[PDB]
């Protein structure tokens, strides 16, 4: 089974919650490439039953610039959901895009 | 524009960890000519002690964004103005040390 670090990946979002960028690294642990994600929208990839609390955790975060997601699953490529939390960091400039800083809670390996 | 910025983490110290292939675009070198290397290497004679003290200060702001802004030598031979915006993560499943995450935009100084 993979460690803590091994499950963990950035993702960059712009504000209405496009990719705009995600590390290789989701491609072992969620079966994605990055280069498919660019311009879709994270919402797209929500399990259904923790949608409300993520478009909360969104306005949440838009506000105070920085909240954890707490536990939400998220629809892996190959099929099922995988566990996830994420640390959201908003980067204002002079809303310039989210951070997320992501972590696997399933156990993976 | 769509102005351009690559992502790039580093350990306390100013090492870089890892680096997003946009760094190719911003500042000309390629991920692995920086990987290994302090980011206060690239960084203006007159801004590496603002940079050491940026890093040094970013962990002690519970994970809140500081920003920087500072000239950095591309591989093109220039110095460009650059704003890096900083965080520190730890997962607080861990008592890893933790580790800083950085977005590093060219920006204008005017
Ligand atoms: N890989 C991957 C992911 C898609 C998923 O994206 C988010 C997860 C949690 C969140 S969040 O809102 O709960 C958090 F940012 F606060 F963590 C968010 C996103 C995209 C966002 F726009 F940055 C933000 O809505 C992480």
């Amino acid at each position: 089974f993979k460690g803590l670090d091994s499950k963990t990946f950035l993702s960059e979002h712009s504000m209405d919650m496009k990719f705009t960028y995600c590390d290789d690294r989701i491609t072992e642990l969620i079966g994605y490439h990055p280069e498919e994600l660019l311009g879709r929208s994270a919402y797209e990839f929500y399990h259904a039953l923790d949608s409300e609390n993520m478009t909360k955790s969104h306005q949440n975060l838009c506000t105070k610039g920085q909240v954890v997601s707490g536990q939400y699953r998220m629809l892996a490529k190959h099929g099922g959901y995988v566990w996830l939390e994420t640390q959201g960091t908003v980067i204002y400039n002079p809303p310039q895009c989210i951070m997320c800083v992501n972590y696997v809670l399933s156990e993976i390996e | 524009c769509q102005p351009t910025r690559f992502i790039s983490r580093h350990n306390i110290e100013g090492i870089f960890t890892f680096v997003d292939h946009r760094c190719v675009a911003t500042v000309g070198y390629q991920p692995q000519e920086l990987l290994g290397k302090n980011i206060v290497e690239f960084c203006h004679p007159e801004d590496q002690q603002l940079l050491r003290d940026s890093f040094q200060q970013v962990v002690k702001l519970k994970g809140q964004v500081l920003s920087v802004m500072f000239r950095f030598r591309s591989k093109n031979q220039e110095w460009l103005w650059m704003r890096t915006s900083s965080f520190t993560f730890q997962n607080p499943y861990s008592d890893e040390i933790e580790y800083i995450i950085c977005t590093n935009t060219n920006v204008k100084n005017s």
